[PDB]
């Protein structure tokens, strides 16, 4: 068994007490900084910094503004494995922790007021770290660039304000499958067995 | 798996994208031949679509679990100085380039007062403009047919839009002041003299 | 008076110690390649110690002296990892200087974790043109009083060009 | 159930602290657990004179160690083990990683908001 606190979320309900006297309750909290920060580092070369400013910056970020009743913004939500992504892909640090670390909490953002205080406090860390338009052109590279190096990569934002663009270039300039699918306010569980059974030859 | 509106669904459609990239299987078993065989196991099986957010009218909100396991892209609408202008300027330009500066300043600003839950056609965006803008290509040479079509052609779905012009009935501590159709149609008379 | 007395840099000398011989030495000296293009030389331990953990003749450390152009890129390079700062000691009496700075990275060369992070030191040797002549073979002489790089001097030359800053009392 | 899991002449009188925190402490959703161990602990220390010869991806120390005896004598004995804690939190690698040491299958399910009894 797996599940949340029903006193954390609003809206949960509680258990049985039936099952809750054969139900053994095992405690398990998240892992520390320290035990993912030598993962998340590579080796001595990529310094401490940033394995430090994405452990500190993300464990303030995601407690700052979690996915609960409590937080403002509710689509804004990390995890321990979210790190992991956006570290092992930035092995060279300098200046690709802002644009690589702004579309993993910064890009979860309904407007720019909400990207604009997690993107400029989250690349302001990286400048007190370490002793030493932009925005758009600083995500298109990255996105089209680790878009064609797999990875589930999702578009959220208005329908035709640019959405199309990355799937339509990245579907004509890779060779795929081609399963387009228009969902509905009818698309359930069984939208994606019956879409996905005769389509490609069967005849 | 191309996804339009996959954010535009009810209960059902995550759970098995959510368990497609994260246990690796097809949800609880399969319809099509599922029993007491073989299971179903994705070990090759990835996701590539996109869709809309949680906030909009009609879409429901997805899961902590299953937006945090995927990289959401931050790309919102565009702005109204240059990508709804330049957005609208296609297609506009063979007829009055002039008359495509007031069309994109009122579009911007009653769509973002005119919200979606009302009725299912209050909702603005891309559409409004692109076929309010693609819509009035073909007109009068004057500024009279110009002005009234571009200024009559954004209210069939301002004034519409609403669910009534104008309500009397007896409340207590409810005082109607203004319309609703006064404050969006009073916009015209300066917005058509100001840039025309 | 000043012509031909001018104040080139003789010499860079990167220096990394490491208490032991084996992979994270030679990954130590493939730093000090890379970055110098050339090939680097190794210093073996002068006796043994035991509180440090080495033997006499065991390979302990490398370096590399890199002259001319090359010197003063690495210079300024890794100067800047400084903020341009160093100390009025640093400085010595003979008028040459040094600082050391730890993560070699901080001086373009990227990460790669099979390599690890180590250590930017190195000194700088300072001189005028005539250094030959307490260096050559035949006729060796000693470099007149009033043409010997001085600390003064040095630090002067120092705070101008780089325009860096000198620091403490 | 939980006393009689596991048998020792020492670790019968220890078993007591690990047996009895292991179902309210860790069950606790609240901050009221902090002030219940204190009299289980000094109750539960040295006590027994023995006889029995004392016979029968990232990796942390709690969920490698603290979360290994407790679940597999749980998961072992014939119980429901239930995770509690945050969303993604590391509650489904425990199993998958704890799964490794013996000899078991782990099996994780995407369940829904139509998962009744029928």
């Amino acid at each position: 068994a797996t599940q949340n606190p029903p006193g954390i979320y609003g809206g949960r309900k509680i258990l049985s007490r039936a099952f809750r006297n054969r139900f053994l309750e095992l405690h398990f909290d998240d892992i520390p900084q320290d035990e993912l920060e030598i993962i998340l580092r590579e080796r001595c070369q990529i310094a401490p910094s940033y394995a430090k400013k994405i452990v500190e910056v993300y464990r303030q970020l995601s407690i700052e503004r979690s996915a609960s009743r409590l937080f403002e913004q509710k689509n804004s939500f990390a995890t321990l494995r979210d790190l992991f992504r956006w570290a092992l892909r930035d092995a060279v640090g300098y200046e690709q922790l802002a644009a690589s670390g702004y579309m993993l909490l910064a890009e979860r953002c309904r407007t720019p007021q909400e990207k604009v205080t997690v993107k400029k406090t989250l690349e302001k860390v990286m400048k007190v770290k370490l002793d030493m338009t932009k925005g758009m052109r600083r995500l298109s590279v990255l996105v089209s660039s680790c878009l064609k190096n797999k990875e589930p990569v999702l578009l959220v934002g208005e329908t035709g304000c640019g959405k199309t663009t990355i799937c339509q270039l990245l579907a004509q300039f890779m060779g795929r499958e081609l399963i387009t699918l228009n969902a509905h306010q009818n698309t359930e569980t069984g939208d994606i067995l019956g879409a996905q059974r005769p389509v490609r030859n069967r005849s | 798996f191309l996804l339009d509106e996959i954010s535009l669904a009810d209960d059902s459609v995550l759970e098995r994208l959510n368990s497609v990239l994260e246990p690796e299987r097809s949800l609880l078993l399969a319809e099509q031949g599922s029993s007491d065989s073989l299971v179903t196991a994705s070990e090759n099986f990835q996701f590539f679509a996109t869709m809309n957010p949680g906030g909009d009218y009609g879409k429901k909100e997805l899961s902590p679990a299953l937006r945090n396991r995927f990289t959401e892209i931050w790309v919102p609408s565009m702005e109204d100085f240059n990508d709804v202008n330049m957005i609208v300027s296609s297609r506009l330009l063979e007829d009055l380039k002039d008359l495509a500066n007031p069309i994109v300043k009122f579009s911007e600003w009653f769509g973002k007062k005119l919200g979606g839950g009302n009725a299912t056609s209050g909702v603005i965006s891309l559409r409004d403009i692109l076929a309010w803008v693609e819509f009035i290509n073909k007109v009068f040479p004057k500024i009279q047919n110009k002005s009234t079509a571009l200024i009559q052609g954004a209210s069939m779905v301002f004034i519409d839009a609403l669910g009534t012009n104008n309500t009397a009935y007896l409340a207590e501590n409810e005082n109607d002041l203004k319309s609703l159709r006064t404050e969006c149609i009073i916009q015209l008379l300066k917005l058509c003299g100001d840039d025309l | 008076q000043n012509p031909m007395r001018d104040l080139k840099i003789e010499k860079l000398v990167l220096n990394i110690s490491v208490g032991e011989s084996g992979d994270r030495l030679t990954r130590a000296s493939k730093v000090l390649e890379q970055l110098s293009g050339q090939t680097p030389v190794q210093s073996k331990a002068r006796y043994t110690v035991r509180t440090f953990g080495i033997r006499r003749n065991e390979k302990i450390a490398v370096h590399v002296t890199v002259r001319g152009p090359k010197a003063e890129e690495i210079l300024e390079r890794g100067l800047k990892v400084k903020e341009y700062q160093l100390r009025d000691r640093n400085f010595s009496a003979t008028g040459n200087f040094g600082f050391g700075i730890d993560e070699h990275i901080d001086l373009g060369i990227k990460y790669d974790p099979s390599i690890g992070i180590f250590g930017m030191d190195f000194y700088v040797v300072m001189n005028r043109p005539g250094a030959r002549v307490t260096r050559r073979k035949r006729c060796k002489g000693t470099v007149g009083n009033s043409h010997k790089t001085t600390k003064e001097d040095t630090v002067s030359w120092f705070k101008q060009k780089y325009d860096a800053d000198v620091l403490d009392k | 159930l939980y006393v009689t899991d596991i048998i020792h002449i020492y670790g019968l009188r220890r078993s007591l602290y690990d047996g009895f925190c292991m179902s309210f402490l860790t069950l606790l959703d609240q901050k009221s657990e902090a002030i219940l161990k204190p009299v289980i602990e000094k109750f539960t220390l040295g006590r027994l004179k023995n006889v029995k010869s004392i016979m029968s991806y990232i990796i942390t120390p709690f969920v490698e160690k603290n979360m290994m005896n407790l679940v597999r004598a749980t998961s072992g004995k014939r119980f429901p083990v239930l995770i509690q804690g945050p969303t993604s939190s590391g509650k489904t690698s425990m199993i998958k990683y704890l799964a490794d040491i013996t000899g078991h299958k782990f099996v994780r399910i995407n369940n829904h908001e139509h998962t009744d009894l029928q």
